[PDB]
């Protein structure tokens, strides 16, 4: 089925602009739309879209319309236009979804055989790369549940295309770039054991706050049988490294040798060449 | 650089070749893969300079 | 009569369906509509673009249907904000983005169904990034040739607008037509999402996730040897001598910056085993 | 912001581009060069090394539009 | 359960707790490479067995506990050095 | 059973944008047999042909569309 | 009656323009491959992401596109004589 999809900035844009649209006009509930998606491959990709009005009740949780008539004729519009886009689903702001989304799928199967919801973000914030995906299966349940349908997570990564970084990369203009060799690896490794770390002391206090209250998740079992994969070593004190110790420096070794042997000739060049045409225009000038 | 590539840009500086000068104020200029076209003023180089 | 120099107002949603739009017709060039507001004489703002159908024959003034505008801004009675067409635009990707023989022939049709109708081109192929590229013009009307040809006041923005020039025939189809300059109203608000939503996706895609290696050493050595020994050559060939050979000429760069950066990518990437272990 | 624009014009012209010969160096920054048609242009060439790769005569990639010598 | 490594392991302590004699050590190591528990090349020469990978079961009160102990070790360990890395290397950044 | 024709209406103005592609070719073309499908690399199946002009280019465009492959022979 | 819309959506995927074909000559690098069109102009070009290994090949004809004229789909060359024969 669908394993990755790839969202532009332009489609998200699209949510971005009708926030502006029902954040001046009020009132409630959040950004939803219908998602024109396009599959060239297993691989899927989002080029454009179309914000349909929509509305949510509280009380009434359940209580959701998609406008069809804008979604039927609109679509004729786009396809006039772009014959290869069609809409591979929906998409809202979330930030957090509600129950009542597996009105919102079923609903749109009869358009496409799955749809695809896309959770976005209008204010980044936090912990990392935004928005989110989630598809429309059914994996029942172990503790013998009816059927149920559980959107699943889906890896989502933004991608970029010909002609549309013509505005978008001019605009910001603040960036310094990359600079790949000094800077971007280094800023990088401040931040993998940040976010990387961070994550582990959030999750080894979900992990503790399963104990006390929380039990179902078991999970199970993806949650120790994942961790394990990470203990394949700790490392714990001190990083078990009799057998790797003599190696680490092995490492090191070309390193070193290079950086020396290197910066050698590099001086020959930079002291060398200094030297001669310094000594030319400085005792010859007067 | 960049300027000056932007006015060679678009179709590209050619190299022409005027076959003979004319008294209407049009030089004859000729191109190889192609035949022999025709401008006026060009008022850089002047027409008895042609 | 009166006429103050036009400002053009852009939002951030009206510039992605301009590319993209123009992007989908590539090769050939589509024919667009502006969507917007007239706020005054002196400034105009485009708040939205919509897609328009693709002419395989050739761009036409019957390309644009008028019920289809009818149902269109009828969606956007229903949508948050119903706003009133303004002007036209067409993409020109084939080339350098100048008014054609039918841009000017759908002129004086739509001048005559909205007050000003402004012309916008774009052309992906001349840059990718830094440039805003696109295009703004507006017809100035033939019937003036009694009156004076030289408007506007405020001469900032005239003068800036006049430069670079852009080549040559743009100008020369500045007969019959005047451009007009554009700015960009503050998008910040997604705009600092935009480069950090670029960055953080665009850095090791977790930041995480890349940290070709000692094989690229391997070949950064072989650049750090084979080429170093035919670039130390000419410093020999600086000696004459001497002098019989054209002086002066400097070998030091660029290779030498190159090898610099390519011992402080490899001992920075020797970090990496002592910073993600302890 | 210099190296910014070395960037620049490190990509430029990157690609698409043409198969085309050198004829001669007319003089400096500049030269005739004949495309695959056999078509010789006046072409800027390119400012980053304008004499080992330059060559008497040798088979050059120009630009699809401006038929650019880099 | 241990946190090893550790990771060779002779065979006095396998044919302990399995109370299997050292003819059979053979098999009994080996039939797991086939059953995908372990991927562990044996070391036969001392006759010691070096595990590869590992094979997760369930989970206990104290192994959450055990867990608590070597997991967060790994986080705080390495999260005191990193900002030490941070500290004085920071002002080449800029 | 009444989208019928609301539907009849869009074949037609379809074929009204055919009846703009009814004038008028400057290109006339000649036909070769193909068959291509190819792998990736979630499929991609079909059939293309090859077409040559007479201004001596020789393009490529899927199997038409309107008229199949069953007929002729190129 | 809905085959007329299959029929009219399949239509809508021909608006989709047609590319031209050429002969692959060599390649310089990997984000350049000399083609030689069927007219005889030579261009060293890109590609896109759609394509393998077996789309180089040595001097076999290739589709290029009329905007970056990159490759497409590959097809055997002939000139086909041959059927006549
Ligand atoms: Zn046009």
């Amino acid at each position: 089925a669908v394993q990755k999809v790839v969202v532009h900035p332009l489609v998200l844009l699209s949510v971005v602009d009708h926030f502006n649209r029902i954040g001046k006009v009020g009132n409630q509930k959040r950004v939803v739309g219908v998602l024109l998606g396009s599959w060239q491959k297993k691989v899927l990709d989002v080029s454009n879209s179309f914000a349909v009005p929509f509305d949510e009740d509280d009380k009434d949780d359940s209580v959701w319309f998609l406008d069809h008539d804008y979604l039927e004729n609109m679509y004729g519009m786009f396809k006039k236009v772009n014959a290869r886009e069609r809409i591979v689903g929906w998409y809202h702001t979330g930030p957090k979804l509600h129950k009542n989304d597996i009105a919102i799928n079923e609903l749109m199967k009869r358009y496409c055989p799955n749809s695809v919801l896309v959770i976005i973000d209008v204010k980044p914030k936090d912990l990392g790369l935004p928005t989110e995906a989630y598809i429309s299966v059914e994996e029942v349940h172990d503790d013998g549940t009816p059927t149920s349908k559980t959107f699943e997570h889906v890896t989502s990564e933004i991608g970029a295309e010909e002609a549309e970084e013509v505005g978008v990369e001019h605009l910001l203009r603040d960036i310094k770039d990359t600079t790949v060799g000094t800077l971007s690896q280094r800023i990088t490794n401040q931040v993998h054991g940040l976010k990387g770390l961070n994550s582990k002391l959030l999750d080894i206090r979900s992990y503790l706050e399963k104990v006390a209250t929380g039990k179902l998740p078991i999970n199970h079992q993806i949650i120790y049988q994942l961790q394990d994969v990470f203990n394949l070593l700790p490392d714990v004190s001190l990083q078990e490294f009799v057998k790797a110790f003599y190696l680490k420096t092995n490492d090191q070794m070309v390193v070193v040798y290079l950086a020396s042997l290197i910066r050698s000739v590099v001086a020959l060049h930079n002291l060398i060449n200094n030297k001669i045409a310094n000594r030319d225009a400085e005792k010859k000038e007067g | 650089l960049r300027e000056e590539l932007q006015l060679l840009q678009e179709q590209g500086s050619y190299v022409g070749e005027v076959v003979r000068a004319m008294d209407k104020k049009k030089v004859l200029v000729k191109v190889h893969p192609e035949g022999k076209f025709v401008v006026d003023v060009d008022k850089n180089i002047d027409i008895n300079d042609v | 009569a009166v006429d103050t120099a036009e400002q053009v107002y852009i939002s951030s949603l009206a510039l992605l369906k301009m590319l993209k739009h123009g992007r989908a017709g590539v090769p050939m060039e589509v024919m667009g509509l502006m969507l917007g507001e007239f706020v005054d004489d002196y400034t105009v703002r485009v708040i939205d673009v919509f897609a328009m159908p693709q002419s395989g024959t050739g761009v036409s003034v019957e390309a644009v249907d008028p019920v289809f505008q009818a149902k269109m801004l009828d969606m956007l009675k229903q949508t948050g904000r119903p706003e009133m067409v303004v002007g036209w635009y067409h993409s020109h990707p084939g080339f350098g983005c100048w008014l054609s023989g039918v841009d000017i022939n759908t002129q004086q049709s739509f001048e005559a169904l909205s007050e000003r109708a402004v012309a916008v081109v774009v052309d992906p192929i001349q840059s990718v990034k830094g440039k805003v590229v696109i295009d703004a013009f507006r017809l100035i009307n033939a019937n003036m040739m009694v009156l004076g040809h030289e408007p506007r006041q405020t001469t900032s923005n005239l003068g800036h607008l006049n430069k670079p020039s852009i080549q040559a025939l743009i100008h020369g189809l500045n007969r019959h037509y005047y451009s007009i300059t554009i700015n960009y109203r503050k998008n910040e608000l997604e705009q600092k999402m935009l480069l950090n939503l670029h960055k953080k996706s665009w850095m090791e895609g977790l930041t995480l996730q890349d940290y070709v290696v000692k094989e690229m050493l391997e070949l950064a050595k072989n650049y750090n040897k084979a080429v170093e020994e035919e670039d130390k050559m000419t410093p020999e060939q600086l000696a004459i001598k001497n002098v019989g050979k054209q002086d002066p000429k400097r070998h030091l760069e660029e290779h030498v910056d190159v090898l610099m950066t390519s011992n402080i990518v490899q001992c920075l990437a020797a970090m990496l085993d002592t910073v993600v272990f302890k | 912001e210099f190296l910014h624009a070395q960037e620049e014009v490190k990509r430029i012209q990157s690609i698409p581009l043409v198969i085309g010969q050198f004829l001669e160096a007319v003089d400096q920054n500049t030269a005739i060069v004949g495309s695959t048609t056999g078509s010789n242009y006046y072409v800027r060439i390119l400012s980053t090394i304008d004499r080992e790769l330059l060559k008497p005569n040798a088979s050059v990639a120009l630009h699809k539009h401006s038929n650019a010598l880099v | 359960t241990r946190p090893a490594n550790h990771r060779q392991l002779t065979f006095e302590e396998i044919a302990k707790s399995a109370k299997i004699t050292v003819n059979e050590v053979e098999l009994l190591v080996m039939k797991a490479l086939s059953v995908g528990l372990v991927k562990g090349s044996i070391d036969e020469v001392d006759k010691r067995v070096h595990m590869t990978w590992v094979q997760p079961r369930v989970l206990d009160l104290q192994q959450i506990k055990g867990m608590k102990d070597r997991l967060e070790f790994w986080c705080t360990d390495v999260k005191s050095m990193e900002m030490l890395v941070e500290h004085q290397a920071h002002d080449i950044l800029t | 059973t009444h989208e019928l024709q609301a539907m009849k209406d869009k074949i037609k103005e379809n074929s009204e944008k055919i009846k703009v592609n009814k004038t008028l070719p400057y290109l006339v073309s000649n036909v070769i047999e193909l068959l291509d499908v190819d792998p990736n690399d979630s499929q991609r199946k079909g059939k293309c042909a090859v077409i040559k002009t007479s201004t001596r280019q020789t393009y490529f465009l899927p199997v038409i569309g309107l008229v199949d492959a069953e007929k002729l022979k190129p | 009656t809905k085959q007329y819309e299959k029929s009219e959506n399949d239509l809508k995927a021909l608006q989709s323009v047609g590319q031209i074909v050429g002969e692959v000559l060599k390649q310089l690098t990997e984000e350049k491959f000399i083609v030689k069109a069927t007219n005889g102009p030579r261009y060293v070009v890109g590609c896109r992401r759609q394509l393998d290994k077996s789309k180089l090949k040595p001097g076999t004809r290739v589709a290029l596109d009329m905007t970056t004229l990159t490759i497409m789909r590959y097809l055997p060359r002939e000139v086909d004589p041959l059927v006549y024969n």
